[PDB]
RNA sequence: UCUGGGUCGGGGUUUCGUACGUAGCAGAGCAGCUCCCUCGCUGCGAUCUAUUGAAAGUCAGCCCUCGACACAAGGGUUUGU
RNA sequence: AGAUCUUGGUGGUAGUAGCAAAUAUUCAAACGAGAACUUUGAAGGCCGAAGUGGAGAAGGGUUCCAUGUGAACAGCAGUUGA
């Protein structure tokens, strides 16, 4: 390997982790929970379990 | 056995189509011995052969 | 006279179809 | 034991995925018949006529996604046949399919 | 597969000192376990397992 | 890690996602997907679509 | 097997876009009750609002379960320097 | 031994082409040695009154109707049948 394309240092700034099972639009579970806020499934979970 | 004759005779006696003839699925042997229109008349009165009601075509939606 | 079990088996013979089908008015055997 | 009865829910939608329109309801009854041969082991499977009405309730192509059945492994000791047990599958009407487990049912 | 974001270190290019996205393939590589050794000998008919 | 833009729906758009539309009048928009883009191009109001950020903060 | 893999269930993701029912001094208005009421009450009424980013689907070739249930050391045909 | 010979028979092709025009079947039971096809019942469909309905002319000539058989025929089967 001698071309400049070879031996060129790779410095990642960002890695995509959105859902590939469709048109995902959130990177993490926590980011999705933060943006949307509480849902019905989260309300009734603590409605019974306090 | 086969009740092709009995359904046709009951269709004529009841003055309906073969659509509307109900032969008893349980008393098949009783009906299979009915070879004449008189026996069909007796089986109709006995309740083994029944005229089914007209399929509903309501005009309530149109009204 | 009709008891609870006689009425229960009566329900089988009088229903000769699904919902919307007519009920079986009688079933009499005579010779 | 061997005369047990149990109560399952069959994901019809999963088993009829990809089937064409004029075959979804007939394939549903083949899939229910094939299901009953698995969990009960009997080659002789009888489908209750009310269960046949449930599958065809919405026509030939819009078969329901889920169906709640009841598999009963009864004795074939009424005649001479290569099978000594048959499975009679009936139809259990339910208003919901959430949190429904495969439950053993008393006779 | 996914995609990343990285700065480019390619002088003389339109994308020098710019952020680009690039498709990448993730290949899961658990450690391999060595369970044997083969020796070969060079013959006038090729390499053969010694 | 670049600039994060916002859609017809007001959702956050990450690099490598969605499209950018440059109208002749000079205004430029970006969309998360083809659902948001088609809604914009059909001139449907984002404040009348329930899953839109603009709807949820109006109501 | 330190069990196994199924079938349901659950969670995750995701698709569409806010379900039935109930409630509303919301609603173009209209028809009936006026000792009645001093501005009201009885029906019809598309639609709107809250419940409700809800409802519904989601592997069948999506991801993780270790929750439930049964089942799995079985069958048949062959093969020797 | 010939005549694209006459008549009769038989191969390869070959268990091959094919049995693909008009949406569609399913469950249970009975008869039966035997049921995808018969019959009954339940369901889902089609013709949709310019019909896949009910009756005639011409033509056919017994195909009509009962009972029975399951050889051959109905290009799969058949307990059914013109
Ligand atoms: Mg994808
Ligand atoms: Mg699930
Ligand atoms: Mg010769
Ligand atoms: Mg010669
Ligand atoms: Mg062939
Ligand atoms: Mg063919
Ligand atoms: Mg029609
Ligand atoms: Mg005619
Ligand atoms: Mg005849
Ligand atoms: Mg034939």
């Amino acid at each position: 390997q001698t071309k400049r394309r070879a031996l060129e240092k790779i410095d990642l700034k960002f890695i995509d982790t959105t859902s590939k099972f469709g048109h995902g639009r959130f990177q993490t579970m926590e980011e999705k929970k933060a943006f949307m806020g509480p849902l019905k499934k989260d309300r009734i979970a603590k409605e019974e379990g306090a | 056995s086969m009740l092709r004759l009995q359904k046709r005779l009951a269709s004529s006696v009841l003055r309906c189509g073969k659509k509307k003839v109900w032969l008893d699925p349980n008393e098949t042997n009783e009906i299979a011995n009915a070879n004449s229109r008189q026996q069909i008349r007796k089986l109709i009165k006995d309740g083994l052969i029944i005229r089914k009601p007209v399929t509903v075509h309501s005009r309530a939606r149109c009204r | 006279i009709m008891n609870q079990e006689k009425l229960a088996k009566l329900q089988a013979q009088v229903r000769i179809g699904g919902k919307g089908t007519a009920r079986r008015k009688k079933k009499v055997v005579h010779r | 034991n061997e005369v047990v009865t149990r109560e399952y829910t069959i994901n019809i939608h999963k088993r009829i995925h990809g089937v064409g329109f004029k075959k979804r309801a007939p394939r549903a009854l083949k899939e229910i018949r094939k299901f009953a041969m698995k969990e009960m082991g009997t080659p002789d499977v009888r489908i209750d006529t009310r269960l046949n009405k449930a599958v065809w309730a919405k026509g030939i192509r819009n078969v329901p996604y889920r169906i709640r059945v009841r598999l009963s492994r009864k004795r074939n000791e009424d005649e001479d046949s290569p099978n000594k047990l048959y499975t009679l599958v009936t139809y259990v009407p339910v208003t919901t399919f959430k949190n429904l487990q495969t439950v053993n049912v008393d006779e | 597969m996914t995609h990343i974001v990285r700065e480019v270190d390619r002088p003389g290019s339109k994308v020098n000192k710019k952020e680009v996205v690039e498709a990448v393939t993730i290949v899961e590589t658990p450690p391999m376990v060595v369970v044997g050794i083969v020796g070969y000998v060079e013959t006038p008919r090729g390499l053969r397992t010694f | 890690m670049k600039v994060e833009l916002c859609s017809f729906s007001g959702y956050k758009i990450y690099p490598g996602h969605g499209r950018r539309y440059a109208r002749t009048d000079g205004k430029v928009f970006q969309f998360l997907n083809a659902k948001c883009e088609s809604a914009f191009l059909s001139k449907r109001n984002p404040r009348q679509i329930n899953w839109t950020v603009l709807y949820r903060r109006k109501h």
